[PDB]
RNA sequence: GGUCAAGAUAGUAAGGGUCCACGGUGGAUGCCCUGGCGCUGGAGCCGAUGAAGGACGCGAUUACCUGCGAAAAGCCCCGACGAGCUGGAGAUACGCUUUGACUCGGGGAUGUCCGAAUGGGGAAACCCACCUCGUAAGAGGUAUCCGCAAGGAUGGGAACUCAGGGAACUGAAACAUCUCAGUACCUGAAGGAGAAGAAAGAGAAUUCGAUUCCGUUAGUAGCGGCGAGCGAACCCGGAUCAGCCCAAUCAAGCCGAAGUGGCUGGAAAGCUACACCUCAGAAGGUGAGAGUCCUGUAGGCGAACGAGAGGUCGUUGUUCGUGAAACGAUGACUGAAUCCGCGCGGACCACCGCGCAAGGCUAAAUACUCCCAGUGACCGAUAGCGCAUAGUACCGUGAGGGAAAGGUGAAAAGAACCCCGGGAGGGGAGUGAAAGAGAACCUGAAACCGUGGACUUACAAGCAGUCAUGGCACCUUAUGCGUGUUAUGGCGUGCCUAUUGAAGCAUGAGCCGGCGACUUAGACCUGACGUGCGAGCUUAAGUUGAAAAACGGAGGCGGAGCGAAAGCGAGUCCGAAUAGGGCGGCAUUAGUACGUCGGGCUAGACUCGAAACCAGGUGAGCUAAGCAUGACCAGGUUGAAA
RNA sequence: GUAGGGGAGCGUUCAGUCCGCGGAGAAGCCAUACCGGAAGGAGUGGUGGAGCCGACUGAAGUGCGGAUGCCGGCAUGAGUAACGAUAAAAGAAGUGAGAAUCUUCUUCGCCGUAAGGACAAGGGUUCCUGGGGAAGGGUCGUCCGCCCAGGGAAAGUCGG
RNA sequence: UGAAACAUGAUUGCCCGUACCGCAAACCGACACAGGUGUCCGAGUGUCAAUGCACUAAGGCGCGCGAGAGAACCCUCGUU
RNA sequence: GCGACUGUUUACCAAAAUCACAGCACUCUGCCAACACGAACAGUGGACGUAUAGGGUGUGACGCCUGCCCGGUGCCGGAAGGUCAAGUGGAGCGGUGCAAGCUGCGAAAUGAAGCCCCGGUGAACGGCUAAGGUAGCGAA
RNA sequence: GAAUUGGCUGUAAAGAUGCGGCCUACCCGUAGCAGGACGAAAAGACCCCGUGGAGCUUUACUAUAGUCUGGCAUUGGGAU
């Protein structure tokens, strides 16, 4: 059936990340980054938000009205953000810690 | 084999023709005396169990 | 590379199926059928073609003899006249003028008459 | 207006017919790919340290698959990665992780029971032991064949290799030699290849210089109930290229250039306006179509420590079929020479010439494809593998046989809540661009089943149409034009096949949809067209480059015929010289390579169908019998010998 | 004009080339009275929802009504034959959305060298309890040998 | 020089089978099929006897469509 | 009528007058028997038997019986001779080299079982040309 | 095959619901009956054909398992 491969189970953002939505309705909205599955290519941001059902006879009361919860994305959003819009990434180097390869583009700040 | 057989496929009209008597012939309704629900010609109405006095239970 | 019929078949089918209309039963429905009695109906059309034209002069004809025949004539007699007459050669018409002007055809009587005796 | 009479004519539709509208069924068609096929190249053995292939397990929850192995969805070490992970799993709970999880690359360590199976038994996965060490648990050993012993062998491999054994159908238009064919099949041995191999040779130049393979010679030489048919080798061109010994770079992986605004849209990657990168415009993804948004691509880096003798009899092999049959080969009998020696040169002799058997090894070029990568005038769900995965379900005692099945949406946002109903199912509300996508989820043909409307039908004889006219209806290629339908008239013997002759009471067919039959091959033969060179034309194997073609002249065809042949030659053959056959000049014109088409031949040769014949195997759980060991025959009558 | 020979073309898939079109709607499907001498081709509209037409040239698994052809779906016969031993069944009460068929009570009738009971073979959880009610059950089920979950099977002396 | 045999105490007691159907709706027969399937038990009354025949204990069952009707004909019967 | 009898047969259209049978006959077989299965100098059945036994073939209880033909064929037997294979035996003819030699074919006579030839044989195949039906039966 | 599926006499490939002519017949069912539909079923089993097959037979042809027989091996020593 085949599934997020097209890349290479391979992402652009942390779950900690703030990063702007660029194609789609909610273009241009930021949010930090709550979710990260690499393999599905899925984005929990504070941004697409859904109105969910509930089916929940038995599970805990009847009462399974409607859920306010942000609904996941691929890579319709453009990873990391600082001269106010979406960025690639070019210069890596160390900070105190050698280990870490940091990012940046036209500046050099995420 | 299956001894007689039929020659020819019967067509749509002809299958048809045949079934012009095969309609039901809606029941006489009547309507009870009484418990004002409808019922059958010489028979107790179904809703109070009634047929002059009543005769079976509710 | 293969090459299956997809589509080829059920437009051809279509077609002669499309020519199938007031046809009773499955001539109408099936296509096997349909085109079966096509064959037939090209019998049919070719003849019919040649056919309405010896249909028509017949009823020509009888329109002509019955005319003469109101005047004491007959077509055969008539005919001769009028071909006696060389004058005269209508042949094409002659039956519409019996039909509805009954004046006009009276005089091709008389004049029918005299060619002859 | 009324009664009576005489005529004529309408409307009814139980049900039917044609047409239209709307549906249901069903899964064609289109689009798609999660799956296959072929060719090219790579790579190529596994096992007593216990395989191939399995049984039973291991989960908080576990039926199926995966991975594993009581240390059990994993344990330890090294490396890479740098935030997620907790297998498919669409599933909650418990948790794990920058003191670097997960995954990937490389080692180890554990690996129940079965299987060569190997302690002994056994109806695989189970029974039953003995011996040594030991605190019990638990660990180690106990098979035969080789050899002193170290150490080797049993068994498994798709096809390929050699060997032992070896069909018949079929062709011969019958059949028996012959062909099919040393093919198919069985059996043995082995490897990544094997085989073969280092001249008692080919052979006619006193040339050659191991073998295998490819082109070619050449359908020549030859074999042949001289029939069907079978069919070499030498020379030459080419791939690769060795002769030696005895006996007396590629996987993990990291780095990697450059676009922004407006517009259409549910959604931009499209349109538009200016912009940049390019050693990178190959490719996949992202709400639609992408150089510059992600993964990448060109280009570069890159690992601790990881791979690369003669004879007679009988027969036979090769073109070798008893032929004039040489030579090899060997079952039976015999049986020599030793270099002024032996074997060969297609009976045989002499001469001339080639070569040293009776000991062993030997890479490369060749073959095949379980597996891996790349590619395609290959397929895209009746196709393609049997499988979009299953050797499953199902069938069979067994050998064996054997399916079909794909698709919500961009994203689950998988429809809370309401209404009828026990439910199923629906109607709403809400989500979404669309629910004209609702989980019997893309399109949704046709047969077939319905509801509704139009025109119609209850005195009618019918291959169901066709022509003509009238009536009714309708007006989106469509108002003189028709479109639908309908009454009456005329005319009218389904289709195919097979056939002297088919409506035929001759064959086939229930209907629809899809699948379904003149092909492909060969340096083959012969002809039409065509092109390029043209008295000449042309390459084959290969070699080198391959986002591609050039080289390669070995060989093939014209170029001289006549003869049985020697041979002679515009002549030649019968013959003793005169007649003639065939050929030349002809009055005289040309071929060759490739292509497409006609036809031929050889293969399954347009597709489908035998009865049968042959090979190896599966069956006596049915039935025919045999052997071993058990079981069974109420009751009554009759009344033998002794 | 049959066998047959000869000529010119239409259509399908794939390919190379060029011209393009497409979410302001591609293919496919559906309707049609238009065009061409025919195979056929176009316009308009309707559905669909993501790909595709035209022209030249090339190559084919290239055109179906037939084969008692193959696969699949659906018809006819037809609401027909049958519903599997002629050992019956009746009423009451109960349960339930729903009862000829399920439970219970009282009768009836059939077997009784069996139509009772105990092994063996063979089958494999069919056993018991609680639930279920699609399909299987020749009808119907509230029930079941069917479906779900939990449980149940105990040996020194019986078989091996 | 601590035998065998007996007697009384203690200890010991492995593995597989055992549910259920089993002349049948659970096995073989494509079916909940009028067939087939080895052994054992198989009561009473009457009838010479009996495992025969009739009825009936215990036990099991009324055979998973039903209800009317009372034609032709067809099946299985009774009488003539 | 047929078959003596009990029995056996065509699973699935034939139950019989079919087959079997007790009994009779011909015949082969001396023991590592004949005969049979088999790759086989294996092994085994025959048989852990031994001619009062075993194989084959026919007829089919019991009773009275079973005739004629030995030419053809088969089986057993004889052998005066004719015919016959490889082999032993090599007389002769022929090739080639100058030559010894090396070579190609090759008679006569001898050489086995078989066959022709002679006798036998019928509960051998058969017949009613080798003979033409003895009893008994007969329109079965 | 599809059916809008009458009788008589003809004719036709020679046994006509489908051709000709004449005749009869309003539309549709239900229970029944078997004359026809050359009714169904099994690509005639008879018959002939095919240079088809198989089973069987023999003094048809050819071979062959088996078996009889001469020679040569295993295979030797002495007497005539
Ligand atoms: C009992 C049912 C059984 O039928 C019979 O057995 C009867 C008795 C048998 O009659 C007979 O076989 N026979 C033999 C003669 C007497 C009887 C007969 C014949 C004709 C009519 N009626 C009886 C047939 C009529 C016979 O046909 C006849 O065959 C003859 C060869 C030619 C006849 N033609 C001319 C019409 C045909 O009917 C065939 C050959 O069968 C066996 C038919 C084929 C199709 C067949 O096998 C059926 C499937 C058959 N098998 C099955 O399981 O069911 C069937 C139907
Ligand atoms: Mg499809
Ligand atoms: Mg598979
Ligand atoms: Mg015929
Ligand atoms: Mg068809
Ligand atoms: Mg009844
Ligand atoms: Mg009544
Ligand atoms: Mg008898
Ligand atoms: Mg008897
Ligand atoms: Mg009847």
């Amino acid at each position: 059936p085949s599934a997020g491969s097209h890349h290479n189970d391979k992402l652009h953002f942390k779950k900690g990340d703030t990063v702007i939505v660029l194609s789609g309705k909610h273009k241009g909205q930021t949010g930090k980054v709550l979710l990260a599955l690499p393999r599905d290519q899925k984005v929990v941001v504070e941004g697409v938000n859904v109105i969910t059902k509930n089916v929940k006879p038995s599970m805990t009361n009847p009462q399974g009205g409607q859920e306010q919860r942000e609904l996941a994305l691929h890579a319709s959003k453009v990873a990391l953000v600082d001269p106010e819009t979406g960025k690639a990434t070019r210069v890596r180097k160390q900070i105190v810690d050698g280990k870490k390869v940091r990012v940046a583009v036209a500046s050099g700040k995420t | 084999a299956k001894h007689p057989v039929p020659k020819k496929k019967t067509s749509k009209s002809k299958r048809d023709m045949r079934r012009s008597h095969h309609a039901l012939t809606a029941p006489n309704l009547t309507e009870c005396p009484q418990c004002h629900g409808k019922k059958l010609s010489h028979h107790i109405c179904p809703n109070c169990g009634y047929y002059d006095g009543r005769q079976v239970l509710a | 590379p293969r090459a299956k019929t997809g589509i080829v078949r059920r437009r051809r089918h279509k077609k002669v199926l499309k020519r199938a209309k007031g046809f009773w039963g499955s001539r109408s429905k099936q296509y096997r059928n349909a085109f079966q009695t096509l064959l037939n109906a090209a019998t049919y059309e070719y003849r019919d073609r040649r056919n309405k034209k010896r249909d028509f002069r017949r009823l020509w004809i009888q329109r002509i003899n019955a005319g003469a025949r109101l005047h004491g004539m007959n077509y055969s007699t008539f005919i001769n006249g009028l071909k006696r007459a060389n004058i005269d050669l209508n042949r094409k018409v002659l039956a519409d003028i019996a039909a509805r002007e009954p004046e006009a055809f009276k005089a091709l009587v008389d004049a029918s008459r005299n060619a002859r005796q």
